[PDB]
DNA sequence: GGTCGGTCACCGACC
DNA sequence: GGTCGGTGACCGACC
């Protein structure tokens, strides 16, 4: 879905960030042992 | 989340009853203290353990059941997966019991929780929102249609992102961050690869849980989805007179006639039924996958005879929609026009 | 309060409005927004200042409106005395002007209060009750039908009470007492007993009219059996004897049995619940008359299907019968032609 | 007639037997207060 | 009738 | 315990 809250987040950064790869990097290594 | 079936035993109003929830609009008929209401709270009892009217829960129990046991069990799907919650509140005894089971495959019920208290943890978990988004979104009750819509702009942010987000997943990713920072801080070219380390966590947690950020950002681009489909529904119902657009500053939602400014507040009895009503239509559309429920009970009344039928006319025409739509009414004028019904009179399903 | 006179320019949703009001009833009738309410919270407005939909004055300048400008002139008997009070809040120079005028006999307007202040001071010193005390009894809003019967218990008895009593005599009353027992303490054969004697007197009586327990509680008591007797009355008449109704403040509230069966307001259907606010409404409405000479209930018979509203609009019928201003809202036409006196409005102006 | 001022003469009469003498205080008190 | 200022009375405090 | 201090309500005058 297009309403989605990270994919949304995914690209508020991309707007408002050059070093959203080592961002956007961290987020998903957070969410993953969130998952865990 | 999708009703499936109800069974309801001297639950406030009701005797007995025993319903299939299908996709479609469904009218729900009868008198006053007919138990309409009753079968309403009767769901969120069932999923939340909290009611509408009463504080506390040994009020919801039908007090001329003989044996002072209400007793109700709720079947829902969500996401593929489907659900069942069994409850008795014996007013006699005290005893408040509830479980939650999952229903598989091969027909076999893996139980989930137990008891009230984890019951409600579990619902809400499943769910992805707590009770009062439930009831402000797309499961509006009796005299309280206009809530979400003259709600200041705080609450109505808090709604908006518990519908489309999931708390369970923010609430760890936040706290996993919170972990990661006084780690960091714990440690005392290390030392500047960890000080440089905690401020790329810390862009991350701004950016994430500044009020402030994405959540104003989020909000917006929600509201902005909703809103596109409300001008619609309010370009048809009204032609063309009625606005909605959103802002935080104006204290909330605010509505332009023929052009002029005006707090939904400002509007009368009939304007605000429906600018509430086209409002959750619209939610519930955008919201289909998360929430796949809408349920109103007695909007309508509030509503002149064009702009019942008018509004009757838009509603009829979600009837196509996979959601289990049901309206409550004891007038006739609105629930004639609707080809599904459900008539209770006495705490019983008539006919 | 006996509303005589209603005069109204660019106030909410009315452009242009000019009523006479007259004893019995009549029907306010008209689609959504037409300016029912709108009339409704100018008479709020013009007596305390206050809407009921905003916070802030300046919002009930209709925005329409080419000076931004809006006038309400209220005139209204108490008392045997008559007073007007005329208002204009312009919403673009951020000024509401206000002001308080006995009409005498002879017709000139002697004034009394001049500023939005002054005005709700005076009024409230004449009328006998404060704003919330004239919406929860006998002024009923639209969607506010059902407030003082599922209100807590403290309020209840505030509201309900604050119709009979003077705010303005007991505080003046309580001084002077206070004055007089100071004064012969400071003072201070035979006189010495006259003078202590009478101290005491004083005292005696200031400890039975002001500790609350005493009279106070006691009024309120005696108020409310008045009330409730009457409330219980008109239950009989309209629910076949299944519904009674009680006060008890260590049970949250006004309670109601269901064939016997206890069950706190809130509790009840939206239509019952519309249905005993009502005849709640009325009781009040018959017990406080010659305080109260009005009795306005806009949008209240909505949540009520078409037995008791049927049954409903007869017995307010039956009010036709007194000296009083008498006035129902409606935009359900059903409802509105089971009386005579319809008043139309449309477009934020009367029509027919 | 449910006024506060008659109910209370007949509230004091009932409890109170100095009450004759009370009430006539009162009412030159009240007076003293419509005066004002 | 509104406003603004003066004074006196009363509770608080420290003497 | 009595005396000194400050603040709060009523009143008359002036706008
Ligand atoms: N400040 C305002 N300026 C101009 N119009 C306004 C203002 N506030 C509200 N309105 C509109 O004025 C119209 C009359 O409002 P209102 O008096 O509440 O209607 P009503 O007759 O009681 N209708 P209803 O309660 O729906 O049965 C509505 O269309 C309002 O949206
Ligand atoms: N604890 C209770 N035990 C038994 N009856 C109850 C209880 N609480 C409420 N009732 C009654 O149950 C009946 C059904 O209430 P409700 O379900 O809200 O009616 P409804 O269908 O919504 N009528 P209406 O709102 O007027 O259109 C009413 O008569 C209530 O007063
Ligand atoms: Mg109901
Ligand atoms: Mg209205």
């Amino acid at each position: 879905d297009k309403l989605d809250y990270f994919e949304l987040f995914k690209e508020y950064l991309k707007k408002r960030e050059e070093n959203h790869e080592k961002l956007l990097k961290i987020l998903d290594e957070l969410l993953d042992e969130v998952k865990k | 989340m999708r009703p499936e079936r109800l069974t309801v035993r001297n639950f406030l109003g009701l005797k007995n009853v025993d319903i299939e929830f299908q996709s479609g609009i469904t009218v729900v008929e009868g008198p006053n203290g007919a138990g309409k209401s009753s079968l309403f709270e009767a769901i969120s009892f069932a999923l939340f353990g909290n009611g509408i009217r009463y504080p506390n829960s040994y009020d919801y129990v039908n007090r001329n059941a003989v044996d002072g046991t209400a007793r109700l069990v709720f079947q829902f799907e969500r996401g593929g997966k489907r659900y069942e919650i069994i409850r008795e509140i014996n007013a006699l005894q005290r005893k408040h019991n509830a479980k939650l089971s999952e229903i598989l495959e091969n027909g076999k019920k893996a139980a989930i929780a137990a008891k009230p208290t984890s019951v409600k943890q579990e619902v809400e978990k499943i769910l992805g929102i707590e009770h009062r988004t439930f009831i402000r979104t797309v499961f509006l009750p009796q005299g309280e249609i206009d809530k979400l819509l003259i709600s200041p702009p705080s609450e109505i942010t808090e709604i908006i992102s518990d519908v489309f987000q999931s708390k369970e997943t923010l609430e760890k990713l936040e706290k996993l961050l919170k972990e990661k920072m006084k780690k960091l801080e714990n440690e005392i070219k290390k030392l500047k690869e960890m000080s440089d380390e905690y401020n790329n966590l810390d862009l991350l947690r701004k950016y994430l849980f500044d009020k402030s950020n994405f959540s104003r950002y989020f909000t917006g681009r929600v509201l902005e989805a909703v809103l596109k489909r409300t001008k619609a529904y309010l370009d048809i119902l009204t032609n063309g007179r009625f606005d909605i657009d959103f802002d935080d500053e104006k204290g909330g939602f605010i509505i332009k006639d023929w052009g002029i400014e005006r707090p939904a507040r400002g509007l009368s009895g009939g304007e605000r039924a429906l600018i509430s009503i086209s409002l959750a239509m619209s939610l519930a559309e955008v919201a289909s996958g998360r929430l796949d429920a809408f349920f109103i009970d007695e909007g309508f009344s509030s509503l002149d005879t064009e702009n019942k039928e008018k509004i009757a006319s838009v509603l009829k025409e979600l009837e196509r929609l996979n959601k289990v739509i049901v309206f409550i009414t004891h007038d006739r004028e609105f629930s004639e026009a609707f080809d599904r019904k459900l008539r209770i009179t006495g705490g019983v399903v008539v006919n």
